[PDB]
DNA sequence: TGCGAAATTCCATGACA
DNA sequence: ATTGTCATGGAATTTCGCA
DNA sequence: TGCGAAATTCCATGACA
DNA sequence: ATTGTCATGGAATTTCGCA
């Protein structure tokens, strides 16, 4: 069998609804399966339109062979099926109520949820401007298994933003107070 | 009078050759040279004669001399003519240079992706969805290009676009020309916050941004072809042009910009499959070898009459946007430092220190 | 299928080398070449494959081939690629030429004064006494120049000025570019009434009016110098510039335009007195000898990759004022007649006969 | 003594007042002494201003060493003396009531008067437009003495407008009828 | 160890306002 | 304190297929 | 029949929108 | 049915002044 490579399989999913941030409510998460590299796109809804708009930006940089997702409405629509067929993208779906991807991707989506939650508290309407630094943090995070960051596996070089001071990712006691109040 | 008095009676003065007869006629000293009988004016009158002849049409060396030689002769006339040409301010700042710039430098290709971005604006273009301009961002090592449509070539549209771009990676250096969008303090603030060094071209010299300028040509050329026989609706085509050019082979390199950035083609038409059996680490090892071994051009031969700058030399900067019937050159300035054979610092006509390309300089004539 | 069927079982087909093993896999004919395993498509699929690869970014020969070679191999691929490049209309009309024009002609200097005038307009300039333009009239043989200020580059201002000029003498020929003032029927009427043949440059090629264009440079350069540190009040200076340039020596000729026209200087500063003892008939005899023996340049060497036009060749005229994101070249046209190595008649894109300079032509690529 | 040359001596004089022709009433006549070449300039008055204006056009083509004239007011003014001194032109005056120049110039001014009169009759307000063809006729007229036209002596070539059909210059009987009526 | 043709490399040309 | 670039297609050169 | 310096000629460069 | 041109100042070459 052939070794796993970047652009073989993008894993997509929606996070939301979130509090409004400059008119945006959701985040389309795209994770490359091999490298673990993450792209994040803010959208106003979990619709096919918003997915096609966000993925058109991504697919003007690089096109995946396969897109994997759960059976969410936006991904199972025939409009998204025609969009994928035009670009030669095979669509792949997990069984309903059994979302399965891969250990590296599961742990990556876990990091994204917790990293967002830690920065949502205190400034819950300002996450649109923080999406760039969130991606840089995720993509320059060390991988225990592969022993390389997503940035290193995708580009084959060290980064100019190494996040050496690893964030705790858990919430402090004071951040639980303002989180439980809201 | 004193020098010319000894000449008439027959004594020898240096400069005046002995074999000609110097006589007096109509109160003026003359001499019978092969061209004809010419007047020898005294030393004190000669600067005025050269100035009168020159100022007729502000002529150069030979054209000025041919006027003076119709009436006069004296030792080393062209030396006195060249002396006045170097003092005529109008000629120094109006006349053209007849010495070419020295041969161009071909700076080293940046070693890694995201070491140096080159950014620039295209436009204005025909309105498309209310957009008039395109921000072009070219990675120096790979040539991988990002395109962003904007409504103006502004700092706010540049910051908006680069925040989306830098979601993928931060560059060490961003090179740009001295356009208003890039020279603003708001942009310098944005770059310092992210650890990005802003590098600027010498003024009025797009060759220095040549990496992105050359990419602008391909962007416009492909847009032109796709819009043949159609209205110029280019906003929708920028994603297509971006993807198409990033996956286009450079014949001399044998690689596409996508391949130089990622080391493997994505799911695009005619994707390369030569590294299908290699692991990613084996693939990235081959990519690092490919990046270092790319073709790089060398400095071409100098033209036969080029000049290279020297410290202390009198040079003149080209006027940027010269008005009608106004000089094309500034007043003479001095070369303080030679940064490279093509770039110098000068003591500006205002008094400031100014870093300029020698393409916008001429060496002041007549020393 | 038919050609590829015999290939699989082992028979020889011309073009396909014998030393490689051609096998079937996944319903497709393949071959194990040193670069890798490539698919051999049937003859009927190849034109579509080349077109798909080319249309990605409308790439030239090598960049298109490198895409096709990632997946496919067949005999003489570049021949099929070049075949499609010559049929792609978008590439033919958008791409640049990489062949320079042949070396410039240096036409003979007119034999006599008033054989050929070269006329042209300078402007618009800063308003001076309500005047914005300058009509420049250069005698081809002598270089003697007449200057007239006008409010517009119009036929009526041209006729007014030339009626005053032709009080001194009528010329045989008047050369001009295809500007509106000179191409009007009112001007052709004015010229036919006086026995003057109107000669016109090829369109969009000021080199052809180079005699007067070069004189425009000297007119503007002297005006610039005289107006340094002053408001641009150039109307009063035109008589001064006219007289100054007409009495300025050309170093290569050793004569002023005044001297070539009259054979004797007038009462101007530094007037030449070499023919003071000759009669006028002796003076005019020496003038006729000087006029015939003037220096004349020759055609320079051709650049290493120039082209010269041939009858029947496919060529493309440059678009005059091309809009943004629109092609720089017209559709291919045919060379009817070769007037000289630098000038041709073509069967225009509209259908007309058009006389053009080869500087505004490229040879259509890929035959 | 030195042989006579062009630009040695311009002879100037006014003809007028004439009937109005596009606002002009007089003609400044300039004749080169050696060649016989003639320049004609229309003016609104025989003033120093009109002379200086017309001669500034001529002296931007060629400057004479000497200008000769009668003692007319415009030529004897100190403004015209300063104008001539600035250009290095020596002014030369004939004695009052004894206008003397040279045989060639006298016969040339005679031709100009008679050639104008012959074209004035019939169209007396249209002489402004005819001044170009009048000059060409005068300057391409054969000289009995020198056996060359003024054009030939000035430029050293044949002309593109040779006036081979020599005009009679005298008035016909019908032209005397319309002349004597006015 | 050498030939004819195909494939590859060379590089002048021109345009990015 | 900074610096030209590179797609293009005929031509020149090298490699291929075969002997 | 030869030297050093002055004078002359050569010509690449650039700009005429 | 039409076509580049020529001032400019360092450099290269020739001529001059003297022996
Ligand atoms: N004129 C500009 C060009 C241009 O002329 N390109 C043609 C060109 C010619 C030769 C070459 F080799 C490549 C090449 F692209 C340009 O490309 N850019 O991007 C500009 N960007 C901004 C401004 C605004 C005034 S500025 O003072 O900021 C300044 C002046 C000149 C340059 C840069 C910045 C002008 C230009
Ligand atoms: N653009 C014109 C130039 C010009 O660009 N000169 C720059 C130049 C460049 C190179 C060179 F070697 C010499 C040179 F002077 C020009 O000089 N003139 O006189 C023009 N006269 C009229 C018109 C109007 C449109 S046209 O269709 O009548 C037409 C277009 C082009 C040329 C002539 C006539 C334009 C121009
Ligand atoms: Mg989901
Ligand atoms: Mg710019
Ligand atoms: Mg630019
Ligand atoms: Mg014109
Ligand atoms: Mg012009
Ligand atoms: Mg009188
Ligand atoms: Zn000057
Ligand atoms: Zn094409």
């Amino acid at each position: 069998d052939r070794p796993q490579k970047p652009f073989d399989k993008f894993f997509i999913d929606y996070i939301g609804p979130l509090p409004p941030s400059q008119g945006y409510l959701y985040v389309l998460v795209v994770v490359d399966g091999m490298t673990g590299f993450t792209w994040l796109y803010p959208t106003k809804a979990p619709s096919t339109s918003a997915t096609v708009k966000s993925l058109n930006v991504l697919t003007s940089i690089a096109i995946p062979k396969v897109i994997h997702s759960d059976q969410g409405a936006a991904f199972t629509s025939s409009t998204f099926a025609e969009w994928a067929k035009e670009r030669g993208i095979h669509l792949e779906f997990s069984t309903p109520y059994h979302p399965q991807s891969s250990g590296k991707v599961e742990r990556k989506n876990s990091d994204i949820k917790r990293l967002l939650t830690k920065l949502l508290v205190g400034r819950p309407t300002k996450w649109y401007d923080l999406l760039p630094v969130v991606q840089l943090a995720l993509n320059n995070t060390y991988s225990p298994v592969l022993k390389y960051t997503p940035h290193q596996l995708l580009f084959g070089i060290d980064s100019n933003t190494p996040f050496a001071n690893q964030d705790t990712l858990d919430l402090t006691r004071e951040e639980e107070l303002s989180l439980l109040q809201e | 009078d004193a020098e010319l008095d000894q000449l008439l009676q027959g004594h020898y003065i240096k400069g005046y050759p002995k074999q000609y007869t110097y006589f007096l006629e109509d109160g003026k000293v003359k001499v019978s040279r092969p061209e004809g009988v010419k007047i020898i004016p005294p030393q004190s009158d000669r600067q005025k004669i050269v100035l009168q002849a020159h100022n007729l049409a502000h002529t150069g060396r030979e054209a000025t001399l041919l006027k003076i030689a119709n009436l006069y002769w004296w030792p080393n006339m062209r030396k006195d003519v060249v002396k006045q040409l170097g003092r005529c301010q109008q000629c120094l700042i109006t006349n053209a240079s007849n010495k070419a710039s020295g041969p161009i430098l071909r700076p080293d290709r940046p070693q890694k992706p995201f070491d140096k971005f080159f950014i620039d604006y295209i436009g204005p273009l025909p309105p498309s969805q209310g957009y008039l301009y395109v921000l072009v961002v070219v990675d120096g090592m790979t040539g991988f290009t990002w395109l962003y449509p904007t409504k103006a070539p502004s700092t706010s549209a540049t910051v908006k676009s680069l925040n989306v771009l830098t979601s993928i990676a931060i560059p060490k250096v961003i090179h740009s020309d001295q356009g208003a969008a890039f020279t603003s303090s708001t942009f310098a603030e944005w770059a310092k916050e992210r650890g990005i060094h802003l590098e600027f071209s010498t003024p009025y010299h797009p060759q220095s941004s040549g990496k992105v300028e050359r990419k602008n040509s391909d962007i416009k050329r492909l847009l032109t072809k796709l819009l043949v026989g159609r209205p110029t609706k280019w906003y929708d085509l920028l994603p297509v042009v971006q993807l198409a050019l990033n996956n286009t082979y450079s014949p001399v390199l044998k690689y596409t910009p996508h391949q130089l950035l990622f080391g493997i083609d994505s799911n695009t038409p005619f994707a390369n499959q030569d590294t299908l059996d290699l692991t990613r680490e084996e693939e990235l090892s081959l990519l690092q070898e490919i990046r270092t071994s790319l073709y790089h051009p060398s400095t071409p031969p100098a033209s036969s009459r080029s000049w290279s700058p020297v410290v202390g030399q009198l040079v003149q900067e080209r006027v940027a946007r010269p008005a009608s019937l106004r000089p094309r050159w500034h007043k003479p300035s001095t070369v303080l430092k030679v940064l490279n054979p093509r770039t110098v610092v000068i003591l500006d006509h205002l008094g400031n220190n100014r870093t300029v390309s020698i393409d916008n300089l001429k060496p002041t004539s007549h020393q």
